[PDB]
Order: C-alpha cells, then sequence, then structure tokens
C-alpha cells in the first residue's frame, strides 16, 4: 500500500506578493531600481496554513489554558473536600 | 609419550600409500584423530611434571603448545588444499611429508628432557620450513627469505651449542630436572655474560627480538599459507619455551642483563605498531603485528614473575590461534585476487558478508578484547610490568592504542567503502573456508571459558 | 521498601594464587535503580525503530 | 553553451538504453517462485517460555549450587530502628531519649 | 559528473562558478527567505555592474578582489543538501549497491526464482556480445591518431549500432538499490 | 558573597580562614560554655547505618523519617511531619555555624582593635 | 500502521484530529502539574526557612565583651 | 581589503586565491592540454578494458605496481649514507633506548633504596 | 521514507511550474522544448538562477559543469529522471 493517488499541482496564478513580506522586500528594492524576480516563487510559504505565526512565549504556553482551568476545578474539590 | 609420536611417524606411510586423489582426506582424518588424543596431556599435576621416562617429560607449559601443535596440521592441510590443486601427486604426498616431519619435530622438542636433544630437534625443525618457503612459494624472494630465515637463526645457535656443552663440563648433566634442582648462583663475571648471551641469543633471535627481526616480514611474506601458519602459529614460540626453561640458571645475572632486551622490547613494540599503521601489504602488516606481541612476551619472560610467566603462556597459544587466523583471511583474498595488496580489492562486506564476519572476530581478538585470552595474557604481562615498574604504564597503554588502531583500520580498507569496479572474478566463500575460520575462533571462545589449561606451570 | 542490598558471586572463574576472579553481580542501589530506566529508554527507542528504520 | 549535437545523441541513446534496463529490472507476478517443503495465546506462551522457564532455572540454581558455598550471595544487614523487634529473638530495641519536641 | 572535463575553465565559467557559490553562501547566512531574496537581489545587482566589461585585464582584475572577498566572509558552515559530496546522507546508500556480476554466481536453486528476470538478462548479454565487438572498431575508427584529446565518447552514428562503451553507464546498479 | 570580597579585595587578618576556625578558646567569651546535646547514641546510630557524614547532631530526627519511610512504604506522602523537623535541625544546625563565624569575626576584630589601642598607648 | 495521508505540494499538510487532541492533553496535563505542584510545594523553589542576618546577632547572644575585659 | 588567507601544510592555498590560475599565457594553455590528453589516453584504455565482455579479472594497474615497489623494495638500492641519514638514524634508532633505559634505571634505583631503608609500605603485596 | 516514486510527467510539471513562477517569462509563451537563451531571450547569471530554483525545489544540486549545459525544460526533466533512475 503506497500513495498511487495521481496528486495534481495547484494553480500557479495563486500565488501572489500582496500582503507578504515579499513585497515589504519589492517596495524596498524599487526604492534603488531593482526588482525581485522569483518572489512568487516564495508565496506559498505565507499563504495558506502557514500565514499564522505563534511567538516563542505562546509556543511554551500551548496548553495553558486547559491546564489552569483544570488546576482551578481540582484546587476547588479539594477546598469544598478537605472543609467538611 | 610414545603415544603421539609414533601416530605421528605412521601419518608417513599413510600418505606415500594413500591414493591419488585420497591423500588429503586420509591426512586430515588422522590428524584430527591424533590432535583428538593428544588432548589428554592437559590434565596436569600441581607437583613437578609428566615425566614419562628418561627422554620426554610433559608440563603445563609443555602441553598446551603440543595440543596447539598436534591441531594446527589439519588446519594447514585445509589450506593447502586449493594453491596445491594442480600439482603433481609426488610432489603433493612431498609437501604433505614435509607438514608431517615438522609436527613430528616440534613434538619432539616440546618434551625433550634433554637440552641437547632439544637443541638438536629445535634446530631440525629449521630444514622442512626452509625446504616449504624456498620450493613452494610463488616470488621470487623466497630464496632470498630462506637465506635469511637460515643465517640469522644458525648466528644466534651454533654459540648456545658451545654454550650447552660447556656446561655439561660443569655441571655433569643437562636434564631439566638435574639442572632445576642442582642451579647455583651465576656470578657477576665476564666469562658468566658472555655465558648468559650465548644463552639467551639463540632463543632471542627467533622470537624475534626487535633488532633482529628482520628474517620475520621476508619469510612470512614470501613463504605459501601453511608455511606463514606454522611460522606464525609454533616456531616463534620455541624462543618463548626456551627462555622459559633456560633462564633457570641464569639468575641472579638476569637482573642486570636483562635492561638492553627489555628497552628494546618495549620500545621495539612502539615501533613495530607504528610500522603497521604505514603497510600496503596485508601478509607484511600481520607479521609485523606478530613482532609487536612476541616484543610483549619477551618482556613478560625477562621481568620473570609467577604472572609473568602466566601472561607470557596465555600470549603465546592466542597469538598462536589469532595470527594463524589472520594469515587464513588474506590468503583467501589473495587466491581472489592474486594481488596481496590490501589498498586493491576494497568493500567485501557487501560481496562477502560471512567472511567479513570472520574478518570481524579475527580482528577483536587481535585487539585484545575482553574477555578473551589474548587480554589476559596482556593484562598479567601489563601487570607485571607496572609492579616491575609504574612508567612501563605509558609504553603499554601507547602499544594497546596502536595496536586498536591498525586491527580496525585493516579491518576497514578490506571490507568497508565501495567495492573496486573492475574486479568481477570474486566467488562466493566455499565451505573449506568457512570452516578453517571457524575451526580457528572456536577453539579461541572455548579457551575462554578454561584459561587455567593455558596459564601455564606457575599457575 | 526494605533497601535489600546483595551481591552474587555465582561462577567461580580462575584463581591466580591468592587472588580469586569470579563472576559476581553487584546489585546495590544503583544497579536496581538504573536498569528499569535504562530497559524503559530502550523499549521505547526500539519502538520508535520500528517506524525510523523501516525500509 | 549546451550540449554539442553529439553529446545530445549519445545521452538520448543512452537514456533509452538506461529505461529499458530500468523497466526490466521490475519483477512478474509470479517471480519469487518459492519451493514449498516440510519434515493473550501468544503473551501467554511468551510469558512461560521466556520469563518462567528462565526464572525456574535460575532460581534452583541460586537456591541449590550456588549458596551451597560459603560467602556466595551476601545480603546487606538491614537497618535497625528503635522500637523495633527482631523475628529472630523476639526482643525489642529501647528507643530514643524523648528529646525536647516542638514545632 | 555525466559531462567530461575540458583543459580548462573560461572566465564566464569562473564568474558564474562565483555568483552561484556566493549565493548559496548568502542563502546559508540570511536563513529566512525574504532576507535572502533581498541580499540576492543586491548581489545580482553587484555582478552586473560589471557585466559588459570588455577590458579582459581588468575583468581578471576583478573576479580576484571577488573570490578573495568570499573566501573572508564563505560562511564557515553552508548548507549542504543532504545527498551532496559534504552532505548528511552522501554515501549512505552504497553499501546497498551490489554489481551485476554478481548474479553470475547465483546458485541453480536462486536462480530458479526469478525465472522472467534471468531470461531478460541473457537477452542483455546476448546484445552486449554483440555490440562490444562493433564497438571497438567504431572507437578504432573514429579516434584521432595519438591518442583521445578529451574523454569525450561518440554515439552511435549507424542503424544497429549502440554507443561505445555503454554497458556500465546503462547497468548502473540504482541510486537506492534497497 | 559579601565576605568573599572582603577578606579577598580588603584585609585579609580582618576576617577568618575557614579552614583554621575557630582560633580562639570556647569558652573566651563566655564561661557558661555549656556543651552541646546528642541523643542518639553509638549502637543505635550504627544499626541504622546512616552514613559517616550523616551522622551529625540531628541523627534522631534521621532515624524517624527512616523509621516512617520504611513503615508507610507504599504511601511514600505518608510521613512528612518528620522531614519537616529533619530539616529544621539541620537548618538550626547551619545557624549555629553561621553564629559560629560571626563570633570568630568578631573576636578577630575586637583583638586587632586592642591591639592597635595598645600600639596607640605605647607611641603615646 | 497508521492513516492514508496524501502529499500536499506546497499547502498545510493534512491533520488528524487525534494527534491535535493528544498534543493539546500533554501540554495542558503538564502545565496543571506544573500548578498543582507549585500550590501544594512551593517552598521546593521559594524556600521554607529564613536566612538570618550575621549584623543582627546581638554581642550579648554572640559573646563579646565590651573591649577592656579580655 | 580584507585580512589575507595565509596557507600552510595541513591547510593548503584554495584554488581559487592562487596567482597561478589567473595568468594565462599560450604555454599554460598548451600544458593544460597536454595533461588532458595524456589523461584522456589513460581513461581510454582502462574503460577499453573495463567494458569488455571477455575479460573475467583484476585488471592489472602499473601505476599501483609502482608504487608498492618503491614504497617496499627499491629503498636500499638507492640508499646512501649520508650525514642527514646517519644523525638521523642514529637519533631515532639508539636515543629512544638509552632515554629509556635512564628512565627505568634512575625509578628502580629509587625503589631499591627505598626497600632497603624499608620505607617503602608494601603491605598487601602479595602478587608480583 | 514514504517517498512517492516520482514520474516524468510529475517532474515535467513541477519544472514547469517553478519556470512558469519566474516572472521574467511570459507563461503562455513557455514550452518544453524552448530554449532559455534564445526563445526566451535570458541571460546566463538567469540559466544560473533557474538551476538553483530547480535545486531547491527538487532537494538535490547539479553539478555546475552539468547545469551549464542545461538550456531547456525537456533537458532539465531528462537530467532529473536519469539522476533519479525514473522509468515512465
Ligand atoms: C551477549 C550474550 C549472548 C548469549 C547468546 C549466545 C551467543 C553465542 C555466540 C558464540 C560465539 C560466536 C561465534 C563466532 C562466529 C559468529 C557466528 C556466525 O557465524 O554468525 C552467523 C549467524 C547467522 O546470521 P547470518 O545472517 O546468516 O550471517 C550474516 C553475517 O554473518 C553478519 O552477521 P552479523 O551482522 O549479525 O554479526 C555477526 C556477529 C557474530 O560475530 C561475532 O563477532 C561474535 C564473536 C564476538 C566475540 C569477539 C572476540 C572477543 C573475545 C570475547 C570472548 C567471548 C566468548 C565467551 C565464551 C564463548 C564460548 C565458546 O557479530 C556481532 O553481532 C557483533 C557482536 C560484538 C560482541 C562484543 C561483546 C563481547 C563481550 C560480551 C560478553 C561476553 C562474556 C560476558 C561475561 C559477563 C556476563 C556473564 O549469526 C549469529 O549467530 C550471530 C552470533 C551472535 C552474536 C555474538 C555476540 C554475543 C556472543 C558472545 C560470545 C558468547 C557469550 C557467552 C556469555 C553468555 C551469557
Ligand atoms: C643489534 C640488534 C639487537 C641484538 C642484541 C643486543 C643486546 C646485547 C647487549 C649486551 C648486554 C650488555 C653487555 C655487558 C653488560 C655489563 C655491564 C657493563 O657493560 O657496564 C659497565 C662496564 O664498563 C664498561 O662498559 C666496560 C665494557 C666496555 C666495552 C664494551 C663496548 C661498548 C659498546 C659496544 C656495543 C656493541 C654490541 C654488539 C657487538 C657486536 C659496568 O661497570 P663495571 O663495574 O666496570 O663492570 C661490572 C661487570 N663486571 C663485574 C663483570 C666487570
Ligand atoms: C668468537 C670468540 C668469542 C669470544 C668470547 C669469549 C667468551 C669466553 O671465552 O667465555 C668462556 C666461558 C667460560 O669461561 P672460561 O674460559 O671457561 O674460564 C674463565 C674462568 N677461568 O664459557 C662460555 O660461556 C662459552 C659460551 C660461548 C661464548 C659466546 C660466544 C659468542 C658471543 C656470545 C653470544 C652473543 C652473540 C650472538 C649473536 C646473535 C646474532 C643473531
Ligand atoms: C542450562 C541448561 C540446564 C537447565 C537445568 C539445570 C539448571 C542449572 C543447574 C545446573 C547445576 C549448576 C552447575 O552447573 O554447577 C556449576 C556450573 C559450573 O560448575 P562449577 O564447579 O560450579 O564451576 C567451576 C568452579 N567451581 O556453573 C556453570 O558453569 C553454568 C553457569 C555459570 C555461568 C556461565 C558462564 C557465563 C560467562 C561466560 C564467560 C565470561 C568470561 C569469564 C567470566 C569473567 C568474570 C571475571
Ligand atoms: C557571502 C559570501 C561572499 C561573496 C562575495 C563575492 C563578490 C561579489 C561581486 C562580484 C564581482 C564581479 O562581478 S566579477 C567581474 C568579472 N568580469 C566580467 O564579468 C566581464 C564580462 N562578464 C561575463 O562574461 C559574465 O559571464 C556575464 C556577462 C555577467 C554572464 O555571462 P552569460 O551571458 O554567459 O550568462
Amino acid at each position: 500500500e503506497h500513495g498511487h493517488s495521481k496528486m495534481e499541482l495547484p494553480d500557479y496564478k495563486q500565488w501572489k506578493i500582496e500582503g507578504t513580506p515579499l513585497e515589504t522586500v519589492q517596495e524596498k528594492l524599487a526604492a534603488r531600481g531593482l526588482r525581485d524576480p522569483w518572489g512568487r516563487n516564495e508565496a506559498w510559504r505565507y499563504s495558506g496554513g502557514f500565514a499564522n505565526n505563534v511567538s516563542f512565549v505562546g509556543a511554551l504556553l500551548k496548553g495553558f489554558k486547559w491546564g489552569f482551568a483544570a488546576f482551578v476545578v481540582a484546587v476547588g474539590a479539594e477546598y469544598y473536600l478537605e472543609s467538611q | 609419550m610414545l603415544k603421539i609420536i609414533i601416530p605421528t611417524t605412521m601419518l608417513l606411510p599413510m600418505t606415500w600409500m594413500s591414493k591419488h586423489n585420497m591423500i588429503w582426506i586420509n591426512a586430515t582424518v588422522h590428524s584430527l584423530l591424533i590432535s583428538l588424543i593428544s588432548l589428554s596431556l592437559l590434565n596436569q599435576l600441581g607437583e613437578n611434571s609428566l615425566n614419562f621416562s628418561l627422554t620426554f617429560f610433559s608440563d603445563s607449559l609443555s602441553a598446551p603448545l603440543l595440543v596447539l601443535t598436534t591441531w594446527l596440521l589439519p588446519l594447514m592441510l585445509m589450506a593447502s588444499q586449493s594453491h596445491l590443486s594442480k600439482e603433481t601427486t609426488t610432489r603433493k604426498k612431498l609437501y604433505i611429508t614435509m607438514l608431517i616431519l615438522l609436527q613430528l619435530f616440534l613434538i619432539m622438542t616440546f618434551t625433550a628432557t634433554e637440552l641437547i636433544l632439544f637443541y638438536i630437534l629445535f634446530e631440525a625443525t629449521l630444514v622442512p620450513t626452509l625446504i616449504i618457503i624456498t620450493r613452494w612459494g610463488n616470488q621470487t624472494e623466497r630464496l632470498n627469505a630462506g637465506l635469511y630465515f637460515l643465517f640469522y637463526t644458525l648466528a644466534g645457535s651454533l654459540p648456545l651449542l658451545v654454550a650447552l656443552v660447556y656446561i655439561q663440563n660443569t655441571t655433569g648433566s643437562l636434564n631439566f630436572l638435574i639442572i632445576h634442582y642442582w642451579s647455583h648462583p651465576l656470578s657477576n663475571s665476564w666469562s658468566n655474560i658472555f655465558m648468559w648471551l650465548a644463552c639467551i641469543m639463540a632463543f632471542m633471535v627467533k622470537m624475534p627480538l626487535y633488532g633482529l627481526h628482520l628474517w620475520l616480514p621476508k619469510a612470512h611474506v614470501e613463504a605459501p599459507i601453511a608455511g606463514s601458519m606454522v611460522l606464525a602459529a609454533v616456531l616463534l614460540k620455541l624462543g618463548g619455551y626456551g627462555m622459559m626453561r633456560i633462564t633457570t640458571i641464569l639468575n641472579p645475572l638476569t637482573n642486570y642483563m636483562a635492561y638492553p632486551f627489555l628497552m628494546l622490547s618495549m620500545w621495539g613494540m612502539i615501533m613495530t605498531s607504528s610500522i603497521c599503521l604505514r603497510q600496503t601489504d596485508l601478509k607484511s602488516l600481520i607479521a609485523y603485528s606478530s613482532v609487536s606481541h612476541m616484543a610483549l612476551v619477551i618482556v613478560a619472560i625477562m621481568i620473570q614473575t609467577p604472572w609473568s610467566f602466566m601472561g607470557a603462556t596465555a600470549l603465546m597459544i592466542a597469538h598462536g590461534l589469532t595470527s594463524s587466523m589472520l594469515f587464513c583471511l588474506a590468503n583467501t583474498n589473495y587466491e581472489r585476487v592474486h594481488s596481496r595488496t590490501m589498498i586493491l580489492a576494497r568493500g567485501l562486506q557487501t560481496l562477502l558478508p560471512l567472511m567479513a564476519t570472520w574478518w570481524l572476530v579475527a580482528s577483536l581478538t587481535n585487539l585484545a578484547l575482553p574477555p578473551s585470552i589474548n587480554l589476559i595474557g596482556e593484562l598479567f604481562i601489563i601487570t607485571a610490568s607496572f609492579s616491575w615498574s609504574n612508567i612501563t604504564i605509558i609504553l603499554m597503554g601507547m602499544n594497546m592504542m596502536i595496536t586498536a588502531l591498525y586491527s580496525l583500520y585493516m579491518l576497514i580498507t578490506t571490507q568497508r567503502g565501495k567495492y573496486t569496479h573492475h574486479i568481477n572474478n570474486i566467488k562466493p566463500s566455499f565451505t573449506r573456508e568457512n570452516a578453517l575460520m571457524a575451526l580457528h575462533i572456536l577453539p579461541l571462545l572455548l579457551l575462554t571459558l578454561n584459561p587455567k589449561m593455558i596459564l601455564g606451570p606457575l599457575y | 521498601h526494605t533497601g535489600q542490598e546483595m551481591i552474587i558471586s555465582n561462577w567461580h572463574w580462575m584463581t591466580l594464587q591468592t587472588v580469586e576472579l569470579s563472576l559476581s553481580f553487584k546489585m546495590d542501589y544503583f544497579s536496581v535503580m538504573f536498569i528499569p530506566v535504562a530497559l524503559f529508554v530502550t523499549w521505547s527507542i526500539m519502538e520508535f525503530s520500528m517506524w525510523y528504520m523501516h525500509s | 553553451s549546451g550540449y554539442t549535437p553529439d553529446e545530445k545523441l549519445r545521452l538520448q541513446q543512452l537514456r533509452e538504453l538506461r529505461r529499458r534496463w530500468l523497466k526490466d529490472q521490475e519483477l512478474s507476478p509470479r517471480e519469487p517462485v518459492l519451493p514449498p517443503r516440510r519434515v493473550t495465546y501468544r503473551h501467554s506462551i511468551f510469558a512461560v517460555t521466556h520469563v518462567l522457564i528462565p526464572v525456574w532455572i535460575i532460581h534452583y540454581y541460586l537456591k541449590y549450587h550456588v549458596t551451597a558455598k560459603p560467602y556466595t550471595v551476601v545480603e546487606r544487614k538491614p537497618r535497625i530502628f528503635p522500637g523495633d523487634t527482631i523475628l529472630e529473638t523476639g526482643e525489642v530495641i529501647p528507643l530514643m531519649k524523648e528529646f525536647p519536641d516542638q514545632h | 559528473a555525466f559531462s567530461a572535463p575540458a583543459a580548462y575553465l573560461t572566465h564566464q565559467q569562473k564568474v558564474l562558478r562565483l555568483y552561484k557559490r556566493a549565493l548559496r553562501h548568502l542563502e546559508s547566512w540570511c536563513v529566512h527567505r525574504d532576507k535572502y531574496r533581498y541580499f540576492a537581489c543586491l548581489m545580482r545587482a553587484r555582478f552586473d555592474e560589471h557585466k559588459n566589461e570588455k577590458d579582459m585585464v581588468k575583468a581578471t582584475q576583478l573576479l580576484r578582489q571577488a573570490e578573495e572577498e568570499f573566501w573572508y566572509g564563505q560562511h564557515p558552515q553552508p548548507y549542504i543538501f543532504p545527498e551532496s559530496p559534504g552532505g548528511t546522507s552522501y554515501e549512505r546508500y552504497e553499501c546497498y549497491k551490489v554489481p551485476e556480476w554478481c548474479l553470475d554466481d547465483w546458485h541453480p536453486s536462486e536462480k530458479a526464482m526469478y525465472p522472467d528476470y534471468f531470461a531478460k538478462r541473457e537477452q542483455w548479454k546476448r546484445l552486449r556480445r554483440e555490440s562490444w565487438e562493433r564497438e571497438v572498431k567504431q572507437l578504432q575508427e573514429e579516434t584521432p591518431p595519438g591518442g583521445p584529446r578529451t574523454e569525450a565518447l561518440p554515439p552511435a552514428r549507424k542503424e544497429g549500432d549502440l554507443p561505445p562503451l555503454w554497458w556500465h553507464i546503462v547497468t548502473r546498479p540504482r541510486e537506492r538499490p534497497m | 558573597g559579601a565576605h568573599l570580597a572582603r577578606r579577598y579585595l580588603g584585609d585579609a587578618s580582618k576576617e577568618p580562614d575557614p579552614l583554621r576556625m575557630p582560633t580562639f578558646p570556647p569558652d573566651y567569651g563566655f564561661p557558661e560554655r555549656k556543651e552541646r546535646e546528642m541523643v542518639a547514641t553509638q549502637q543505635e546510630m550504627n544499626d541504622a547505618q546512616l552514613m559517616l557524614q550523616q551522622r551529625d547532631y540531628c541523627a534522631h530526627y534521621l532515624i524517624q523519617l527512616l523509621k516512617c519511610k520504611r513503615d508507610s512504604f507504599p504511601n511514600f506522602l505518608a510521613c512528612k511531619h518528620e522531614q519537616h523537623d529533619w530539616d529544621y535541625c539541620e537548618h538550626l544546625d547551619y545557624v549555629k555555624r553561621m553564629k559560629e563565624f560571626e563570633r570568630e569575626r568578631r573576636l578577630l576584630q575586637r583583638k586587632k582593635r586592642r591591639e592597635q589601642r595598645e600600639a596607640e598607648m605605647a607611641r603615646g | 500502521g497508521g492513516v492514508h495521508i496524501e502529499p500536499r505540494y506546497r499547502q498545510f499538510p493534512q491533520l488528524t484530529r487525534s494527534q491535535l487532541i493528544q498534543a493539546e492533553f500533554f501540554s495542558a496535563t503538564m502545565w496543571f502539574w506544573i500548578l498543582w505542584r507549585f500550590w501544594h510545594d512551593s517552598d521546593a523553589v521559594l524556600g521554607h526557612f529564613p536566612y538570618p542576618d550575621p549584623s543582627q546577632w546581638t554581642d550579648e547572644e554572640l559573646g563579646i565583651l565590651p573591649d577592656d575585659e579580655d | 581589503s580584507f585580512p589575507k588567507y595565509k596557507p600552510s601544510r595541513l591547510a593548503t592555498l584554495p584554488a581559487t586565491l592562487d596567482p597561478a590560475e589567473y595568468d594565462i599565457s599560450p604555454e599554460t594553455r598548451k600544458a593544460q592540454a597536454e595533461r588532458l590528453a595524456i589523461r584522456s589516453r589513460l581513461k581510454r584504455e582502462y574503460l577499453l578494458q573495463y567494458n569488455d565482455p571477455n575479460r573475467l579479472g583484476v585488471i592489472e594497474d602499473p601505476a599501483l605496481i609502482r608504487w608498492t615497489y618503491a614504497r617496499s623494495a627499491n629503498i636500499y638500492p638507492n640508499f646512501r649514507p649520508t650525514p642527514k641519514t646517519s644523525l638521523l638514524g642514529a637519533l631515532f634508532g639508539i636515543g629512544p633506548l638509552f632515554f629509556w633505559y635512564y628512565v627505568f634505571k634512575t625509578d628502580r634505583d629509587k625503589k631499591e633504596k627505598l626497600i632497603q631503608e624499608g620505607k617503602l609500605d608494601q603491605t598487601f603485596n602479595i602478587s608480583y | 521514507s514514504d517517498a512517492p516514486p516520482l514520474t516524468l510527467e510529475a517532474i515535467k510539471d513541477r519544472v514547469l511550474y517553478v519556470l512558469k513562477l519566474y516572472d521574467k517569462i511570459d507563461p503562455e509563451k513557455l514550452s518544453v522544448n524552448s530554449h532559455f537563451m534564445k526563445d526566451l531571450g535570458l541571460d546566463s547569471l538567469d540559466q544560473v538562477e533557474i538551476i538553483m530554483a530547480m535545486e531547491d525545489e527538487f532537494g538535490f544540486e547539479i553539478p555546475d559543469i552539468d547545469a551549464e549545459k542545461l538550456m531547456c525544460p525537456q533537458e532539465i526533466v531528462d537530467y532529473i529522471a536519469d539522476k533519479k533512475d525514473v522509468y515512465e
């Protein structure tokens, strides 16, 4: 069993520089009379599920919300059990 | 002791009256049976010895060497079967006759209650080996090698003979038992110094000592496979056996006289180990490794302590087996490639995997991996040397490091990497060759289960 | 629970005059603590290898 | 730059030869022609053959051969604390000196 | 690799090699894609400034300062593709590569399995046996006297011809034999 | 740390050498000079076979801690009070060592002040 | 061993919900454990016993005489 | 300008920093052409012998034979006793022996003097 | 590994994709056999950039001696297929 499903490529016209740091690169290059030719070859790295980013502290706090909720529930349960 | 000597003599009429196509089978079967018979001399005593008669006696130094000598002949026959296939029947029978004569001389040499009888047989071994090297060797240098191998030996052996007869004129006997029981101190005199040198140099040249080791790479590179096997396994150990036997009458002069030989050995082991690192020939590399191991054995015998003697015995047996295996592996490569150059045939692990396993095991045992008997002897000698002087540990550790280095270098150069493209005649390894390697290696790993059998009379 | 400590000298290998060599195992705190950890790590590593070295 | 016409033609011929060879490397449906000839449960049998039998052998060997000799298995002499009683003798270890206890 | 080398590299070959090497080391320094794009456009603008230069002595004085600058700022740990001569899997699969002649030494019981494969194998062997005797003559007649000057081989020029010395190129083991 | 800075960058004789402490008689300060109290005896403290470096004036609390750890084995959170007691006794021991260091330092200070006062009186 | 997931070629890879839920569960478990241990045993990090001030000890309890007695 | 790279024995000069490659003259180009011609002739001979379907063995290499023979058997006939050779031989073959002899002799003399004086403390030293 | 067995068609589409994302070429004038220097009016530096784009897109790098003589998309596809042992 292997992956023989006839994968097709997306549309090359989809990749655009707008809304990406490549746009800033192109704008900065234009101030010197230059232009970036391979920009759209790099656009897919900022387009889909790769568009949203997380910070370092956000990465370290990957599951702090659920753990904190469980901690509060547990400490409340212990408080209501010991005080009996 | 005749129960071993007579069957060895009967090997000759059985060989010469055999059929043209039955010589190898019969010789191998009866040599294996003789080995089985000789295996019952390992039952030694903590008392004196097994004094069979006035002429022959057995010792726990003699018995392991005798068993190894008997066990080596069948392996030599198996190894010689291949390259002697296109040979006439008479000349094959003559080759087998040389092998049988060499075994008989070695067996009588190792028992030999007399020092003159020991000398006579010790030198009688010189003739069949010389014929084997100069007759069935491939290269044009074999003759030269034989010359070296001869004269070196005699250069040391004629003075010994003189000293020997001189001793009997003063002591009245050369029997090992009377010599040991009636030993008297040797005064620090010029006459006694030269008597000491005459007694030692004959066995020193055969180890070989580092200064006098030039004949050995020549003889091993030039000799056929069986010649190399017997030279590396048994003939080098004659010097160690003789030194252990004869140093009993050389005290206390050994304390002063041993210094030059100790320095030569401790530095030449480093020298020959480093030589092994830059060697373009497998046989030459294995010969230099043998020189290093025998340098360690010389140090052990010169230190002359119980642990030294135990380690020397263990190392002699272990090196005999390991070096014979290494020569056999190199010869299996040579019979395919016809070059004997290490760099030529490469990446053989991909083409011959089981033979690569044999190479790995042989390299590991040459490297002295515990708890192999190679390391048992190495460690006992090293501890004795440390007690002798704590600074020897530097040279011993350097020797261990360099030994590991060239052993794994030899393994990696031949077995690892990419195969040579233009070599296409590499056939699958034969059952004969695999069985030869197994019959070398299983006895070593069995001996590590019962080390006291090879630790000598001081155990 | 109790702190049980042992030495197990089971097989006597060669004896060298006054020196005796034997197959002996020390089962102190270090051994009985490190063996389970190493076994657990090796178990995880082998399970990982059946996926990593499949080809 | 680029390929010379001879280089192009040689590459084309070598390419078609190589592709033929590679296609020929494929196996037919019958290719591994194998000649046959003969002369909870899984974990249960694994535990019996790989744990129970070795532990039986080792326990027998330790209990009846190794401990036949002296000093082969040496224990620790377990700790004794005040207030304990010993199974062998039955006597009680005296307590402490009732030190001043606070906090 | 496949193409034969020449006696020397021309000036424009050296310039293009420096261009490729400098951009690779620049992207090694510039990890992120947009930063690399910006600095690569700057590097290209710096290269094409002297693009139309006609003084070859001055052009060779250039490219020398350029290679000295490259060696000064060359990123001592550049990125290498894993299978490239410095990569982490450069010769990883060479131990799985076995020559095609080894199959000649298989036991008949081994060749009994895979009969179609071996039949195609003798087909290939017959092809080689005829083509070779033709190829030796073709190479002999095509080679200038005094020996070859460049290690390039001719194509097949007739109809039934095969390219000379084709066997060990066509029957390469594989990139990933196992 | 501050004492290291004072000793290595200031006057060395101002503060003690930790290897040679103490350099003054015990009863030099006050004559009451009570001696330390030891609760665990020789034999019981040997039978517990604690360690040679664990055999200090805190030994009995360690005996009780070990006694709990043995008795309530599966509940390895059972005895926490005796852990606190042993820690507190060790804390008191360290505080006493700190007081010894401070006392020796102040005695050195006062001795140097007496020496300089004697020098000033001699010069006067 | 697992499920079949096809390559994607310049788009975000296909994600199973099982791996997301397990990763989130284990991250939350670690954070809950840290919070629980800090709540129950905070003196292993902050310390429990005060550190005394050497200068706060009077000469009376430290055995010092007013520079003339001895 | 940038800091200079200085080559060494174990860190050689890079190819792209050689003044030689940038000094192109017709004799240099001719030398390169002849070098390539020699290499191509050798390659042609090797591949002709390599692709041969009738060849069933090692392709013997005269260069390898020359290398091994020069390394092993051509040394002594080309040896000449020279001040450099004599001094290096004497040093490297005698000096270490006497150095080690002095070291070990001094060590054992100190040990022997200590054991005669009785201040060696050889307790529990049973195995030697 | 679990690497799909890429085919000649996949290599061709990926090469043409990478070329169509290069804005110096208008995609409707591009073709499989279109020469880089003359049919597309590109400089040698552009060819070096295209070779590096192919290297970064296929995960392996082409030696300069081979790379400098790849002037068509079909040539690049052929070289990649021969390197990767592609059957069909
Ligand atoms: C070449 C490859 C290796 C071959 C084997 C080499 C090993 C052989 C080395 C020989 C061992 C040493 C020989 C004699 C040792 C005795 C110690 C003596 O030589 O040293 C001093 C002796 O002083 C001088 O050395 C006198 C001898 C000087 C003449 C010898 C020549 C020196 C260099 C020659 C070396 C050549 C060796 C090879 C010859 C072919 C000691 O002072 P002294 O207290 O008074 O004598 C005590 C001994 N007594 C009581 C018996 C008298
Ligand atoms: C981070 C690492 C540090 C790297 C720093 C390296 C220094 C960068 C600056 C390099 C300086 C130069 O331009 S070096 C100047 C060398 N001389 C010339 O360029 C003269 C003629 N130019 C050519 O012939 C070219 O090949 C060309 C026409 C461009 C293409 O040709 P195609 O038509 O065949 O594509």
